[PDB]
């Protein structure tokens, strides 16, 4: 768990994080896939303590699913987010609080509108254009404040994109093993599987 | 880097119209244990200056070597020892003021409160206050330890500024003084009931007064008083 | 701070901020990151401002007196070496200095030298030094080619400096330029974050994240 | 355990002018919750048309300008009576102040005067020798109030003229002697409200070609 | 702190000075430090002002309540009550509590309470920081079944000195009086003792 | 703070300042410290600003339950057992060190009660920062057999010399008098001694000096 | 790791003449990173204005918590609550947390609808009340706000000039704060009317 | 240690028990705290053993050196030499000494020298951890100009209370006698000091 | 500052050193030569505490360059290494050692031999066939263990270190920049430009 990207787009919300997974002197996988899918139009990044991070992403994913049976209906990114949010902002004055930061990317079907929110395991919640959870920001966010337009298509995006993942590769102390991308839009989740 | 042991308490001041007033009691305490009752806290330098000292007492007894000393040193050729070239309050409290931010420059203090009260050569009152830190300060009254939270505000009420001085006579000074030490008498739990007393005046001099007792005390009150609550008995 | 210096085609770039900090009180928004050592030599400064000021003062005596026995103007090399066997002997007092000695010299051509407190001293084509050092990379390496024209040059460094300005809480202020040429450093003028973000934003169509 | 520094409190503050410089400073002297002294100055005439201030630690604070004051009697001395400039002192003091790096003067320092084309000038101070040359500076315990006030009535900051939509900034000029009074007495009056370390007395001391004059205004005694 | 209590042929007396001090301040001069947990049976109370006065409070409390249902309590049954206390309590507790008390078939009897939460039975007792400086002095000159002025004056000699030496100690000397005849408050004010 | 309670012949009066800080800053400059428990009861507050308040309200709350469930006006004593035991449960950590004072048909009362939960009998007492300046002034003018006046003018007295004295005490004197058989006058600003003088300049901005990006108009209806 | 100073942020509020002003900054950071440039700080509801510094995700949390209470309210009253009224609801909940304190720095202002009166408030963390006649001031450079709000103040000001007024107490202490500034709102408060202003500042 | 030194009518005398501790192990219980200084200039040794000792012979051989040129010293220049010592080196050293004196011109002479190295010139001291429970003791029974006997008496009495309630106190009670005729040893075991 | 390995085969010592150097949260160079020819058959590289490793090395290279200048003679790996590591054996217990560790790869012309000597900051000196400092040996040890043989070539040996430095960028979790190598023998000390 380290570094884990978010950049909206005109049509789509776009999640970049990264393979490595990695304990003591030795990186144990280097094809770790750090989300979660919360609904159909809905994605969930996820970085920080160990053994957390899954626990609670499934967690989330699991009450957000259990929503959707019961309603039969597809709860919207900012009510996600805001789901989200509060169980982290009850967690950060509990016994042993859940050490997970997130970026929650997601697809209004009612406004038509691509959604990216950021929240810290504080309950930080932000909506942004371009969102980075740990050291990654330090680079990425005067990178974007640089090149990103709002008018931008998703090719645009992932060029962008291309662009923050190797200025994190050039300068960043450790080997993150690339990332996995995927893209949120009106007809879904996808992943891109050559990056 | 010390630790005080045998410490004395509290040294009060005021300027009056004339001169200086100053005043501490003649207690050594050895932490709560009251050990040492004969203690002289108030020491002249020649016939114009009084150094009372608070704080701890092998240190002030190093000071009364160093000022005895300074005595000797200001005779040694010169002619007139007794006359002009005569040792100031000025001189006297600069070189201990040196002293005192030297030592605690080389993180060994002289764990010390200081107050030099005296008259110049042109009739002017001194009175300045330095300490272990090497920190000085000047004002119509000033007070060390306790006196600072206590005596402080009494004396202010008299002299409350400079234009206040010329107004103040060594009758109502003094009076202000004894009565400072007599609330610090009731409320300071390292504090003794004999004291000394020391005025500088620039007609009459140095007049230096021993075994001074606090009186004229209210305790008769004290027998209203029961339980701490609804005891009424 | 926040500080640069790159080697390109046309020399060398150096863009400085100008923001003291004393934690999160701001000290000053006007204060100089770029000492002229010589008209060939400069030297930029990040860390403790006091060591910095100091200690680049004292290097500029040296590289003086070194030109007064030796007849002829430092190098780049020996300059930026005196200062970090300097430091080197103060290494574990806590002294917080991170420069970078820029110049030009005969034998050398166009040369950046890193020097450091704790004694790292590397040479280099780009350097970004500074609590916002990670905000300055991020825009000069993405847009940094060595062909890069003496003006498109002076731009990135300037919007380098502007970038982590915004975004470092501990670097503002203004710009300081400068440009490193054969003939000796060329002063770029002081520029304001005041009026040089909205000028960049208007003119570039960048920093969208921000309410225009 | 000894600790060695002490915190004494007041405030300072130097603004300068086309043709003068002014130095300001309040007369309250204190440790913990108690008053020391309610007129102990701590602004100074050193000579050569330089006035000084260093607060902070009193003890460190007049230690550093006695030694100033002794620099300015030996650089008279070893250079046949020369004036020592605004810009030489600050430099000077600097060397003062960083020789005790690893120990220093806990005091922010502020000279004022005129440099060498008649003109007004502040040089201040961090404790251990970083400086530079301002038109406004305050320092001590209140100066996180008074310098954004400073900031905005001195140099004009966040100020733009009246209908140009914002884009004419207000025109930067130099403040008389009066209008500098002025905000100086406002600063410290402000000052002493919030700040309880502040109070007593206000010590003002102006530098012109002239000479050295100085003003005197009540302050808050709570 | 200095205070003590002292059996003797008519009853017990308990003897205290009257100084509170947080830290070298005094807080109070004119202090009462000996309370009332019923008719005939008082405490002196040293250590944290506020431990031993909430203990004093449920002592008197639990004594009201055995009165109303067992009749008068023994002096011991008092201190029981005050030992449980402590005891129980010990690690939150700052606590020094004689307890004093005069029946007509026990006469009068004196148990002390230190730190622990254990209890003494004794002829005499002392207590408080400035206790320390008159160990020498009062077993020199305790003797058993002396009188009511005697023991007055035994006290006010002890507690004199203790004053006197310790500066956690001071003001007046109020004393309480335990015995058939009834309950009688005593003061001895420094003008007087100081000159012992 | 600097608070004080005196008794006189037919009651007894509280006093209190009027500042609030937060570290070496003025919070408020004229705030509240003498708080009503009951209509002739009234209680002074020293410490952590919101226990003072806090501890005296509930108090107060369940004491006019009391009095109404007992159809009996107030006793001190309620109060002062109801606050120590409070202020006991919680050892210390809720800081109100409290002057609890009034007239009940027993009579008039004055207590002290500190944060841990001891409590103190006298006829003058004063607690806070500057508790020593005004107890100097209390043992040097109290005297058995006070009248109404001269006792409001010995605690103003008191808490002036914590005004000036103590940098944790300024501003205003606060006064409550409860007197047996009257109603209990509560005196807010009896004295107000530190008054901020005129300011030197109005810096009234000219409009539109202020650079605006957007304008809206808020929706506050329905 | 002290939760005041992690995001930054700042709020002041001012008194004129028949008119309460509000304003608060931009920043969200985390530390020295700055995150978002557009995290308000100045809720409302109904016509009571709540400004709130300090730990955002709390910022957060409460104005969610008088949201709820608020509606309640109303509900159960049949009437908006007053700014009086809400500022006891402020402590109270507050002083709730006495020993897990929300960390914030709130500040209320409103007019009382019932007597016109103009009202202002602030707290510290743990609930007390700090009343004011002429302004309130919050957040990382509240030292700075004290400043510059003791000396540009004045009674009585008409709204267009307080409006000035508050904007420079603001924009310049913000600017002396590394944690503060990155944009600013200003809020115009009259009877029946309300004026919300973004203000063109540096963005450093 | 309990130590103290007594001037009287004709001279002075020195007290002293005889517990040298490890903790709660008692490592000589027939300890010699008197030591002899010069001719009838003795001290008495409170504190640590070693740096007492290692001060003690320090202050011998200054006074031996000072005799072979410039005669027999006063009792306050050992005082003095003492001070200058335990004072210089506040911070390496843990001694508290009393100096006792006998001159022909000065008769008997007592300098007390605490901790921090201070001089106190008094008619009788006492010093070490079991002075504390005597100074009520000793305060009122002390007189000026007392005889021989008396002295010897009041020294007695006096350290009996203080072994008998320090428990770093203990074993037998030696003194030493400085007056015109010359210098006296005694000695006094438990089974006579403890039942007094 | 981090990986530095040496294997010692037939006819030729072959050191590799890492590229990267960082500072924090930034690669500041990626192209660092962590080496000093000490004499023309003698290299040593170096890896540490920053500052104290050039310092170190430049200081020993002064040293042994000093020593041929006065004799006119090159002194041998063993003599040269045995004087490092009495520098390292007093710098130890200083007030301020240097904290550095290296390795000797030399090529003794009067044994005709290669020799590789480890030394760490404590003076601790060991003779081996292959060696490496810091995390690198957890891993490169093993592997060597398994796959070297003592009679080996030179072009065998540097297939032997592409195994090893393949190992490290797959298992270590830091981005080091690959390696320069050099190769010490009979002919002094060369450069291999593309690894
Ligand atoms: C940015 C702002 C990072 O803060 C820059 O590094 C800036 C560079 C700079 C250069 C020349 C002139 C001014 C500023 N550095 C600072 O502003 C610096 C930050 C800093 C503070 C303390 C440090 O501890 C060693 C290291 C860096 N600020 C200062 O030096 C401030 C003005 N002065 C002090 O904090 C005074 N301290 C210094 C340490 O010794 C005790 C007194
Ligand atoms: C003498 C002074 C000291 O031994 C007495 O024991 C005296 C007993 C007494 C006081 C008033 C009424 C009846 C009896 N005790 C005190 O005056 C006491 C000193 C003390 C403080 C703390 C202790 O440990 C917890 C033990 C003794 N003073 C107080 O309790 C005062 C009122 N409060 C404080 O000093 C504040 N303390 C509270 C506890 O935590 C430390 C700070
Ligand atoms: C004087 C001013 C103390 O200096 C008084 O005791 C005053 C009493 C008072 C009572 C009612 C209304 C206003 C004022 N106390 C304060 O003003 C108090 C000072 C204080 C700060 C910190 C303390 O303990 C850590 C204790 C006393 N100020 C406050 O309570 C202010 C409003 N709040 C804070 O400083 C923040 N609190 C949060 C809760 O934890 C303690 C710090
Ligand atoms: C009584 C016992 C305690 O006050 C006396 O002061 C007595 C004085 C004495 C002893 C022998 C000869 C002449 C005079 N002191 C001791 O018995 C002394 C106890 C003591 C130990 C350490 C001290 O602080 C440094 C102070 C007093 N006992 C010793 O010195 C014995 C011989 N040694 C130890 O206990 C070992 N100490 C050495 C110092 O460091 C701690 C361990
Ligand atoms: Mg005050
Ligand atoms: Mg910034
Ligand atoms: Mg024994």
């Amino acid at each position: 768990m380290d570094i884990i990207l978010g950049i909206r787009v005109q049509d789509s919300v776009i999640l970049a994080s990264s393979k490595a997974v990695t304990r003591g002197i030795s990186v144990l996988k280097d094809s770790d896939d750090k989300t979660r899918q919360l609904s159909p139009h809905t994605l969930m990044s996820f970085a920080g303590e160990a053994g957390d991070t899954v626990q609670f992403a499934e967690y989330i994913q699991a009450n957000i699913q259990l929503y959707s049976i019961r309603e039969d209906y597809e709860l919207s990114p900012q009510a996600v987010s805001s789901f989200v949010r509060q169980e982290l902002a009850k967690s950060i004055r509990s016994r042993r609080p859940y050490q997970v930061n997130v970026l929650i990317g997601g697809y209004d079907k009612k406004k038509n509108k691509p959604e990216l929110y950021q929240i810290d395991y504080l309950g930080t919640k932000v909506e942004l254009p371009y969102g980075a959870h740990g050291y990654s920001g330090f680079y990425t966010f005067s990178l974007l404040d640089h090149h990103y337009r709002p008018d931008m298509t998703t090719e645009e995006g992932l060029d962008l994109l291309k662009l923050c993942v190797q200025e994190l590769e050039k300068r960043m102390p450790m080997d993150f093993k690339g990332v996995i991308v995927k893209i949120v839009d009106k007809d879904g989740i996808r992943q891109v599987d050559d990056f | 880097t010390q630790q005080p042991i045998v410490t004395g308490t509290s040294v009060i001041s005021m300027k009056y119209d004339n001169g200086v007033i100053i005043a501490a009691d003649n207690l050594g305490s050895y932490g709560s244990l009251l050990r040492f009752n004969g203690v002289e806290r108030l020491i002249p330098v020649g016939d114009n200056t009084v150094v009372g000292i608070s704080g701890d007492i092998s240190d002030m007894q190093h000071i009364e070597r160093l000022l005895k000393d300074l005595v000797t040193e200001n005779a040694y050729d010169n002619p007139l020892a007794d006359a002009e070239e005569a040792l100031e309050p000025s001189y006297i409290f600069e070189y201990l003021a040196t002293v005192m931010y030297q030592r605690r420059s080389k993180m060994n203090p002289l764990w010390n409160a200081i107050i030099v009260a005296g008259v110049q050569s042109n009739g002017d009152q001194f009175l300045r206050y330095v300490n272990l830190l090497g920190v000085t300060y000047s004002s119509p009254t000033l007070a060390t330890g306790f006196g600072a939270h206590m005596a402080n505000p009494l004396l202010r009420k008299v002299v409350d500024r400079e234009s206040d001085i010329p107004k103040t006579t060594v009758q109502v000074a003094e009076e202000a003084i004894v009565n400072a030490m007599r609330v610090l008498y009731y409320r300071d739990a390292r504090s003794s009931r004999n004291f000394s007393l020391a005025i500088i005046d620039k007609n009459t001099g140095l007049t230096f007064k021993k075994n001074l007792q606090v009186e004229n005390m209210k305790w008769d009150f004290a027998k209203d008083i029961k339980g701490y609550g609804t005891q009424k008995i | 701070t926040t500080t640069l210096a790159f080697r390109f085609q046309g020399g060398i770039i150096v863009a400085v901020d100008s923001r003291a900090t004393a934690g999160n009180w701001v000290a000053s928004q006007t204060v100089k990151k770029v000492i002229e050592i010589n008209p060939f030599l400069l030297g930029t400064i990040a860390g403790g401002a006091a060591d910095c000021q100091f200690w680049e003062t004292w290097l500029g005596s040296q590289c003086r007196l070194h030109e007064l026995r030796e007849k002829e103007r430092i190098s780049v090399a020996a300059a930026s070496k005196i200062l970090s066997n300097l430091v080197y002997q103060y290494k574990g007092a806590g002294l917080s200095m991170g420069t970078m000695i820029c110049g030009y010299t005969r034998k050398e051509g166009p040369t950046i030298y890193y020097v450091d407190s704790d004694g790292t001293r590397l040479k280099g084509d780009i350097f970004c030094v500074g609590s916002g050092q990670t905000f300055a990379y991020g825009v000069l390496d993405s847009n940094y080619k060595w062909d890069l024209s003496v003006e498109d040059a002076l731009y990135l460094g300037k919007r380098s400096i502007l970038a982590a300005a915004h975004r470092d809480a501990y670097s503002g202020g203004s710009v300081n330029l400068y440009h490193v040429t054969e003939d000796g450093w060329i002063y770029h003028g002081n520029h304001d974050v005041g009026e040089l973000f909205w000028k960049v934003k208007e003119e570039e169509g960048s920093f969208n994240n921000v309410i225009g | 355990q000894f600790n060695p520094y002490g915190d004494n409190g007041g405030t300072i503050l130097g603004i300068a002018g086309e043709d003068f410089a002014v130095l300001a400073g309040d007369t309250r002297n204190i440790t913990d919750y108690s008053i020391n002294s309610r007129y102990e100055p701590k602004v100074f005439d050193c000579g050569d048309n330089i006035v000084m201030s260093a607060n902070g630690f009193a003890a460190d604070g007049d230690a550093l300008v006695k030694r100033f004051k002794n620099s300015v009697k030996w650089y008279h001395f070893d250079h046949n009576d020369k004036k020592l400039s605004i810009n030489s002192a600050a430099r000077n003091i600097q060397h003062l102040l960083y020789g005790k790096r690893f120990f220093p003067y806990y005091v922010h320092t502020i000279i004022a005067g005129l440099d060498e084309d008649g003109k007004g000038a502040v040089y201040s101070f961090d404790p251990v020798g970083s400086y530079e040359r301002e038109q406004c500076r305050a320092g001590g315990a209140a100066a996180s109030l008074i310098m954004p006030f400073l900031d905005n009535q001195v140099n004009f900051k966040n100020q733009y003229e009246p209908g140009t939509n914002g884009k004419v900034k207000k025109p930067l000029k130099y403040l008389s002697v009066e209008e500098v009074i002025k905000l100086v007495r406002d600063s410290f009056t402000s000052a002493t409200e919030r700040h309880i370390q502040v109070g007593d007395g206000l010590e003002i001391l102006i530098v012109t070609k002239d000479g050295v004059r100085k003003e005197f205004y009540e302050l808050k005694r709570d | 702190t200095s205070i003590m209590a002292v059996t003797f042929k008519d009853g017990v007396i308990l003897g205290a000075d009257s100084r509170t001090t947080t830290g070298a301040y005094i807080a109070n001069r004119v202090t009462d430090k000996l309370t009332r947990v019923h008719d005939k049976i008082w405490c002196c109370r040293s250590g944290s002002a506020a431990d031993t006065q909430a203990i004093a409070d449920i002592v008197q409390y639990h004594l009201e309540l055995y009165t109303s249902q067992y009749g008068t309590p023994s002096t011991e049954t008092a201190a029981s009550v005050f030992k449980e206390l402590c005891y129980e309590n010990k690690d939150n507790l700052t606590a020094g509590i004689i307890v004093a008390g005069y029946d007509d078939k026990n006469k009068g009897e004196v148990y002390t309470i230190p730190l622990g939460g254990s209890v003494h039975k004794l002829p005499y007792a002392i207590a408080g920081s400035g206790s320390t400086f008159i160990y020498g002095y009062c077993d020199k000159n305790f003797r058993e079944n002396m009188s009511k002025e005697e023991t007055v004056d035994f006290i006010k000699h002890s507690l004199s000195q203790a004053i006197k030496w310790d500066g956690s100690s001071g003001g007046v000397i109020r004393m309480v009086v335990l015995t058939a005849a009834g309950v009688e408050r005593l003061i001895f004010y420094p003008d007087e003792y100081e000159q012992l | 703070t600097t608070i004080v309670g005196v008794k006189f012949n037919n009651g007894v009066v509280i006093a209190a300042d009027t500042r609030s800080t937060q570290g070496p800053i003025v919070a408020d400059k004229n705030c509240a410290k003498l708080h009503r428990i009951s209509p002739k009861i009234w209680c002074a507050g020293a410490g952590t600003a919101a226990d003072t308040e806090a501890v005296t309200q509930l108090i107060g709350s369940n004491i006019e339950l009391h009095s109404l469930y007992t159809s009996r006006e107030p006793r001190v004593v309620s109060a002062l057992q109801m606050l120590k035991q409070h202020l006991f449960k919680y050892q210390g950590h809720i800081g109100a060190y409290l002057i609890v004072a009034g007239v009940d048909p027993t009579g008039s009362h004055l207590f002290s009660i500190h944060a841990h939960g001891s409590t103190d009998v006298g006829y003058y007492l004063s607690l806070g920062s500057g508790s020593l300046a005004a107890m100097a002034v209390l043992e040097s003018h109290w005297k058995q057999d006070l009248t109404k006046e001269e006792a409001i003018k010995l605690a103003s007295d008191a808490i002036q010399a914590g005004i000036w004295n103590d940098l944790g005490s300024g501003s205003n004197v606060d006064v409550c008098v409860m007197e047996i058989g009257k109603d209990a006058e509560y005196l807010r600003n009896y004295l107000t001694p530190n008054v901020r003088e005129e300011k030197q300049k109005s810096y009234k901005f000219p409009r539109g000096t202020t650079a605006v990006l957007k304008e809206s108009i808020v929706n506050i209806c329905d | 790791s002290d939760p005041s100073s992690i995001n930054g942020g700042i709020v002041v509020a001012m008194t004129g003449k028949d008119c309460v002003a509000i304003a608060c900054d931009l920043r969200l950071g985390s530390q020295s990173l700055g995150v978002s440039n557009k995290f308000e700080k100045i809720f409302h509801y109904g016509h009571v204005f709540l400004g709130i510094t300090g730990l955002a995700t709390d910022v957060t949390t409460l104005n969610e918590m008088f949201r709820y209470k608020t509606n309640l309210y109303k509900l159960k009253e049949e009437r908006a609550i007053e700014p009086e009224t809400f500022t006891q609801l402020v402590s109270s909940s507050l002083y709730e947390r006495r020993f897990g304190p929300y960390f914030v720095g709130p500040v209320v202002a409103g007019i009382n609808s019932k007597s016109g009166k103009p009202f202002i408030a602030g707290f510290d963390l743990i609930g007390c009340i700090d009343e004011a006649k002429d302004f309130i001031v919050s957040g990382t450079a509240s030292d700075q706000l004290f400043g510059m709000c003791e000396s540009l103040y004045e009674p009585n000001l008409e709204p267009e000039d307080l409006f000035e007024t508050i904007s420079q107490a603001l924009l310049n202490a913000a600017d002396r704060d590394a944690l503060s500034g990155w944009g600013a709102v200003v809020y115009i408060i009259k009877k029946d009317e309300v004026v919300k202003r973004y203000l063109k500042m540096r963005q450093d």
